[PDB]
């Protein structure tokens, strides 16, 4: 029976922009998809602990 | 000559802290690096 899963956390910036695009400032501009989706990797974090 | 393009050292920053109530102290955890690739900058802070 399984008990726990491989906690991930995602960096959105280096994921969508990348860590080369210093012209990619756009992405303030939708809002906080970023914050919103690392709320529920670290809410899955410490459930799984 | 050909040469490797590795990405820049990153990681997340977790603070650590035991509330406003009792201090004002808090440690930092920089996930995911060695204590090398850490910034050792903290003499030229003002350079950013």
């Amino acid at each position: 029976l399984p008990v726990s899963m491989t906690k991930t956390s995602v960096d959105c910036t280096m994921y969508i922009c990348g860590d080369s695009t210093e012209c990619s400032n756009l992405l303030l501009q939708y809002g906080s998809f970023c914050t919103q989706l690392k709320r529920a990797l670290t809410g899955i974090a410490v459930e799984q602990d | 000559e050909i040469l490797d393009i590795t990405p820049c050292s990153f990681g997340g920053v977790s603070v650590i802290t035991p509330g406003t109530n009792t201090s004002n102290q808090v440690a930092v955890l920089y996930q995911g690096v060695n204590c090398t690739e850490v910034p050792v900058a903290i003499h030229a802070d003002q350079l950013t």
